[PDB]
């Protein structure tokens, strides 16, 4: 077994380098990432230490933040 | 009991046994439950009757489950609906996410009390809140051995903006004097328009790795929020400053985030500025109040101030770092 969470959508902000994706594991996130590593909406994805395995490759994944999901901050990423 | 007094709750699945599980566990706790066993049949009682809650399967319905999440969105409508699916579809899961659902639900029910969990954070958010509250605590103890603050912390410094730059014809320098590379007080200049300019200054050495994520939020989106408080005019930073709180809320970031926040009318030859824990002096000299940094108070509610020049030279000390800022 491998855990399958899913980016439910992803914000990409070019004033900064920063990916902003809400993703559903068991329950509603948002993280902040690296730029680097782009997640469309409706990837589907397995965590790991500081790494995320998808389509069977390992990708290191540099966090910022990570935080429950909010409806009001999300639609604020969304409208830049 | 009565928990769900009053509480008109709509069920569409598909399988007799489910049914039947789901409309004994709703009525136990006293909702008035309607039962639909087909998809079109769903759409009709939508155009009926409106329930507090709906629960949907996408699993074997005859009209796809997420195409009735489509039509309910398609209306407006926005009713809360809790989905339920297996560990299949998982794209399906994710378009019904991007749909405007609540939580999902696995097809074995097992876990009944999670389910209690959902369904009233769904039907009394306000109240149930303390999921959120908890929530809130567990991220910020997850936060920190996850995330890299070294790499936020490089990324502030490397964006921050040139020495000397011209915004909005206006020209406009900064230069700090504390220890650099290690950052400390962070500033942003934007220009809203050919004539207005903004900045801000925060100090991101009290709030700690949060203050770094509290900058580079800003700096994503302070010129949006300035511009909407903008957009409702022919000024009044306070409610920015307020609004960059709730902000701070919003995301995981607490802490205390002394900041100032600056906008220049070049052809009013205006300055306007406000400060929330900041120390600062501005020339005609002036000095900007203190103020109590954001996350805290609730809300600062502080003062502005229009000295109607040209050119100004404000400089902006905090415990974090010393600052000045000149335009000519």
């Amino acid at each position: 077994p491998h855990m399958k969470w899913i980016v439910i959508d992803t914000v990409i902000q070019p004033t900064c380098g920063i990916s902003f994706s809400a993703i559903w594991g068991n329950m509603k996130m948002i993280i902040w990432y690296q730029s680097t590593i782009f997640l469309p909406p409706g990837s589907i994805f397995t965590p790991v230490k500081s790494g995320i395995i998808l389509k069977d490759k390992e990708y290191p994944i540099t966090i910022y933040h990570i935080a429950p999901f909010n409806k009001d901050l999300w639609s604020l990423l969304k409208s830049s | 009991t009565q928990p769900l007094v009053g509480k008109q709750i709509l069920i569409v699945e598909d399988e007799q046994v489910f049914r039947s599980l789901l409309d004994s566990w709703f009525s136990s706790l006293g909702a008035t439950t309607v039962l639909a066993a087909d998809g079109v049949d769903a759409l009709e009682l939508l155009g009926g009757f409106t329930p507090d809650l709906m629960i949907c399967d996408i699993a074997m319905p005859r009209m796809n489950g997420l195409k009735l999440l489509e039509h309910i969105r398609n209306r407006g409508d926005q009713t809360p609906v809790l989905v339920i699916s297996a560990t299949e579809n998982m794209a399906d899961i994710a378009k019904a996410l991007r749909l405007g659902v609540e939580d999902v639900l696995l097809k074995p029910v097992k876990d009944l009390n999670r389910l209690r969990e959902m369904v009233f954070a769904c039907l009394y958010p306000s109240m149930f809140n303390s999921r959120v509250e908890e929530e809130e605590r567990l991220f910020r103890d997850w936060d920190a051995m996850v995330d890299n603050p070294a790499a936020a912390a490089k990324l502030l410094q490397e964006l921050q903006p040139p020495v000397q730059q011209v915004i909005s014809h206006c020209r406009v320098n900064y230069r700090q004097l504390v220890a650099a590379d290690k950052p400390g007080l962070v500033l942003d200049i934007a220009a809203l328009s050919e004539n207005d300019l903004a900045f801000y200054c925060l100090d991101v050495t009290r709030a700690g790795h949060n203050g770094v994520l509290a900058a580079l939020l800003l700096r994503a989106l302070f010129n949006g929020l300035l511009q909407e408080q903008l957009a409702h005019q022919n000024p009044e930073l306070g409610a920015l400053l307020k609004q960059v709180n709730h902000l701070l809320r919003q995301a995981n970031l607490p802490g205390q985030f002394p900041l100032l926040v600056g906008y220049y009318h070049r052809e009013l030859k205006n300055l306007i500025l406000v400060s929330a824990g900041l120390n600062a002096t501005l020339g005609e000299q002036v000095q900007i109040s203190n103020g109590v940094p954001l996350g805290t108070l609730g809300n600062a509610y502080l003062n502005q101030l229009s000295q109607r020049c040209d050119a100004w030279q404000c400089q902006i000390w905090g415990t974090g770092g010393r600052l000045r800022l000149m335009l000519s």
